[PDB]
């Protein structure tokens, strides 16, 4: 699938050293599937693979 | 027959006075400081509202 | 969450606070004073008829 129109969003954010941040991603997807999500930066670790 | 004017009469501030016990109340001086212990079941999320 | 205000004793007359905790909803709070009582310790001196 391929992804467009995608913005992120913060709706808080803690750095309690076990996930204390959240974010929300909009996306328009192409079609219905799977994706796969990476951080670009070692400062920023994301729990969902 | 010659006492005069009761306190709960002439007191400052709107102080009602009553006896057995003897006690002021509701007088209208100054604050008070309130600390509450909120527990955080009592919280909802940023993500839930 | 320890949240630490303080209201004026006037009495019949409501507050509102507000509670700021980062990653949650704020979080309104009222208070008001229904009665505040000044009791005094007192020691007989004599009784008098």
């Amino acid at each position: 699938p391929s992804l467009t129109d995608m913005s992120c969003e913060v709706p808080a954010c803690t750095h309690s050293s076990d996930f204390g941040g959240v974010a929300v991603i909009k996306y328009a997807a192409s079609k219905k599937g799977k994706c796969a999500v990476h951080s670009m930066t070692n400062a920023v670790t994301i729990r969902e693979a | 027959k010659e006492r005069g004017a009761s306190l709960q009469h002439t007191a400052p501030f709107g102080c009602q006075i009553a006896t057995n016990p003897v006690r002021a109340v509701n007088c209208a001086v100054g604050n008070m400081p309130i600390s509450i212990d909120i527990p955080e079941a009592a919280f909802t999320r940023v993500v839930d509202a | 969450y320890e949240h630490v205000t303080v209201i004026p004793n006037t009495v019949g007359v409501p507050y509102k606070t507000l509670v700021n905790r980062p990653g949650y909803s704020p979080m309104v709070l009222e208070m008001e004073l229904l009665s505040v009582t000044l009791e005094p310790t007192l020691s007989l001196d004599y009784i008098t008829c």
